[PDB]
């Protein structure tokens, strides 16, 4: 049982490292999008400097209502990932239930 | 054991009967002659049993044989000493049975009685032309089934049961079904169930055990396979659960 | 064994005296045994011993009871052989003993010192009427929480410690806060390492074990509770620990 156990991790350790780098490989499909993406938004700040009245996606002018939206690892044994993440999370939304933002 | 075996060879010798001789604890054969074998002066052999263990064990064993007059069909409840299946005396027991069957405390201490393995349980009579062609196969498949199960029994202990694929999830859950589906309500075992037994035969078991690992009932609770005499009373006990769970 | 042990007894029963014999190694005694009897022709036994290595070491044992005159308690240091206690010299002794305490190679080999395994050592006194429904009761939680830990020591294995719940990693934490605060520097362990010794009381070690097992305590980290004496000095230390840094 433990010999077949560690053929397992062993074999669940590649195929972490390869999806891992799949991921990454991924990331650098998207990187022409970003750089792209990231160099017209400063053409735009450019042309123009700030100067708008527009996109109700800039309303600062208050924290009424925070949405945090937490992200997680999505299998079993996760590594100590989940309980990290939602461990912040939870932290997160204790200090705004002190400022009283009824977060969603 | 002798003496069992003197009345039975007279019925099979004379009277031209197929008889049926049920020898109980078989291994008590052995072990009586391992505590004369000691004072008688013969040397001891592996583990504390006699030297002759393989050839008395055969002078019990061989006559019961069908000969031509008769068939002795014989049901010896072999006691695997502390379930040490490599000891002497089921090791030279296992060359005589046709089909042995051996029970196993792993699978009674979470209750699914009768205590058969399903794995180690095997017969020479479950060659196809012998015993029919879908009943073999369905063997074959609850066997192999069972065997990922007993192979998975250490992903699923460790690395949790959501950790193995979504089809070999199908195969757990359907090694899970088979394994107490195969679980009797006997009738003398009525005094330790609380409940009544049912007799059910060859062909509703086949039955059974093709609709459950074709996949087409994997949605029955768990409990609703759990000592049950065939497969249209777990249906029912199924029904029966489903209702108590909300009542 | 049996010398020093009618030296003792002949105070006990004609002086009236509370004596103890701390008879030490009664397996040297039992192995003398199995030479002798190896050479006095008597036939061998279970894996060496004498044949009689239930009615000669019962000889011993049986001598040493509490008469109506005086009492004696006797501290014998058996000797588990290659460090199994199946084996029949101290299995003839674990039948006679009442206050048995297995010191287990393993928190030795942790460091922890004294290494009296919590699981294994065991007693006949840790009864209610005896020591009282308080002691009693801690005793119980914390052999639950050292037995909880020993048995997820099988998930600590192979997996790591994260892999524990919110619930199993609380009782691990305190698991290793209470097999850590059961060493203590000995008064005659000053030789070989570390402080000089400190007498714990019993009425004075509940109080630390009540504090460790009633969560008040989650803010120290191990190597604070580790070699000290009262919950109070664990408690200093572990302020000097984060002082010192």
């Amino acid at each position: 049982s433990v010999k077949n156990t560690q053929k397992i991790t062993e074999a669940m350790k590649l195929v972490a490292a390869a999806k891992v780098r799949r991921a990454q490989e991924a990331v650098v499909n998207g990187r022409p999008f970003s750089e792209t993406l990231v160099e017209v938004l400063y053409n735009m700040n450019e042309q123009l400097q700030t100067e708008d009245v527009d996109v109700p996606l800039t309303k600062i002018r208050t924290v009424k209502k925070v949405a945090l939206m937490v992200v997680t690892g999505d299998r079993g044994l996760c590594g100590g990932f989940n309980n990290m993440l939602l461990k912040k999370a939870e932290s997160r939304i204790a200090e705004l239930k002190k400022l009283g933002v009824d977060y969603t | 054991g002798l003496t069992a075996l003197t009345m039975a060879e007279y019925f099979r010798d004379v009277n031209e009967q197929d008889v049926l001789l049920f020898i109980d604890n078989i291994f008590r054969f052995v072990q009586a002659g391992s505590e004369v074998s000691a004072l008688l002066g013969r040397m001891p052999s592996a583990v504390g049993y006699q030297p002759t263990l393989s050839t008395e064990m055969g002078s019990l064993q061989e006559r019961i044989t069908s000969t031509k007059e008769g068939s002795i069909t014989s049901i010896q409840a072999v006691y695997v000493p502390a379930d040490d299946l490599t000891d002497p005396a089921p090791a030279t027991t296992f060359a005589h049975l046709d089909a042995t069957t051996v029970l196993s405390r792993g699978l009674a201490a979470k209750g699914i009685y009768p205590a058969v393995d399903p794995l180690d349980s095997t017969s020479t009579m479950l060659q196809p032309r012998i015993v029919g062609e879908e009943h073999y196969e369905i063997a074959q498949r609850v066997k192999e089934t069972l065997q990922r199960y007993k192979e998975l029994q250490d992903i699923i202990a460790i690395l949790g049961l959501d950790e193995l694929s979504e089809e070999d999830r199908l195969t757990v859950a359907r090694a899970r079904k088979i394994e107490r589906f195969l679980s009797q309500p006997f009738f003398v075992a009525e005094v330790f169930t609380g409940s009544p037994g049912k007799y059910v035969g060859l062909a509703e078991t086949i039955r059974g055990f093709q609709l459950i690992l074709s996949g087409e009932l994997d949605s029955l609770p768990e409990q609703a396979f759990y000592l049950v005499g065939n497969i249209d009373e777990a249906t029912a006990k199924a029904m029966n659960l489903e209702m108590e769970s909300k009542l």
